[PDB]
């Protein structure tokens, strides 16, 4: 019957409770709020401290437009 | 009998790594080789974003850094709103033991009414990242926003314009001058939120997560440099979603170790027959020839 419950009452509310609701579900108001998850390569990517970390410069993978026009041939 | 395969291009032949290293670029060719040496040899730094018009090359931004920007983000209290809530309604919550935090979490309406959660966008401010990934998780969109001295206006491009799940999406700051949130009135599909048309509405072009690695392949004859840089093909991996993944980080990790198994020698091996192509790079008047890896995926690797 609250299935037929949610039938006969005003949709805009439903919708309307049910959102601000799940929403509070995610907030963490009481006091300090938590600390995010990490995933391991996430970890490690704020010790990587050292060298300069592996990066290509884009002049090496941005392919010209001159020689892009000869690679659709045959 | 061969760990990577062509998804296309298997109508050619096969060419040595030393009658490629003499030709002339640009050319594609078909090649087996093993993988000798890779870098990174710390996978971790290999995701980065690709500005697909003007070619930019840049890092993910560090999670921490994205935690201190909302930590910082909560502060005073917002703009309210005005006669301006015809695209989304609103609820204020107001926080005890915080410094008067007051995040302002805004629904925006589909046609005026307001839809599920599975469906419906999200406009967060004062949220902290944490507060922010569970509501990912459950919202089916969320874009992080900040009271402007008008109308919500986008934060600093540094933290994502949108949040669907796992996938923080990001506009490159050279290329996308901003429109204000009250542009998304304009989107004629207001239940699918296809991040393409939430950047189009606020005038952002995004940033493409793409694996950027460089091989060293060895066929016998000769060892060849080629690029690799793809977003959801090669590894079947998607990069938009693996630096927010356990199981995904984790997946590139031993398919990299098949392909180089780091304790043994050269000769256990499996091939990893690519398609490349060559092209002309120039840095003034020097002029290099480099390969990029195309149209090629790992096979029965899940
Ligand atoms: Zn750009």
């Amino acid at each position: 019957s609250l299935s037929q419950l949610l039938d006969e009452m005003r949709e805009d509310q439903e919708h309307q409770g049910a959102l601000v609701c799940l929403a509070e579900s995610c907030l963490t108001l009481e006091g300090p709020c938590t600390a995010p998850p990490v995933t391991h390569w996430a970890a490690s990517r704020c010790k990587a401290t050292g060298e300069a970390v592996y990066t290509v410069p884009s002049s090496m993978l941005c392919i010209s437009e001159n020689d892009q026009l000869i690679l659709s041939s045959l | 009998l061969s760990a990577t395969i062509l998804t296309d291009h298997q109508y050619l032949e096969r060419t040595p790594l030393c009658a490629i290293l003499k030709q002339k670029a640009p050319q594609q060719y078909r090649i087996r080789a093993k993988l000798r040496s890779y870098k990174p040899r710390r996978l971790f730094q290999s995701v980065k974003l690709h500005c697909p018009k003007c070619h930019l090359l840049q890092e993910v931004p560090h999670e921490g850094d994205l935690d201190i920007i909302f930590q910082d983000g909560a502060t005073k209290t917002p703009d309210v709103k005005l006669q301006n809530t015809s695209l989304y309604d609103s609820k204020i919550w107001t926080t005890k033991n915080q410094k008067g935090r007051k995040v302002a979490v805004h629904f925006v309406k589909n046609n005026g009414i307001l839809p599920l959660s599975n469906e419906c966008l999200l406009l967060i401010e004062g949220g902290t990242l944490s507060e922010i990934c569970k509501l990912s998780n459950k919202f089916n969109s969320v874009i992080p926003v900040r009271s402007g001295h008008e109308d919500l206006e986008l934060l600093d491009l540094s933290a994502p314009f949108l949040i669907q799940g796992t996938i923080h999406h990001y506009g490159c700051k050279q290329c996308s001058s901003l429109r204000s949130i009250q542009n998304l009135n304009s989107l004629v599909d207001k239940t699918s939120w296809i991040p393409s048309s939430v950047a189009e509405a606020l005038g952002i072009v995004p940033l493409q997560y793409v694996f950027v690695m460089t091989f060293t392949l060895d066929d016998g004859t000769g060892v060849l440099e080629a690029y690799l840089m793809d977003s959801d093909k090669f590894f079947q991996i998607p990069a938009s979603e693996v630096l927010m993944d356990d199981d995904l980080q984790k997946s590139v990790d031993m398919i990299m170790d098949m392909f180089c198994p780091p304790g043994i020698k050269i000769d256990a091996y499996p091939w990893l027959e690519c398609f490349i192509k060559s092209y002309n790079v120039t840095n003034g008047t020097d002029n290099q020839i480099c390969y990029q890896i195309f149209d090629t995926t790992v096979a029965e690797d899940v």
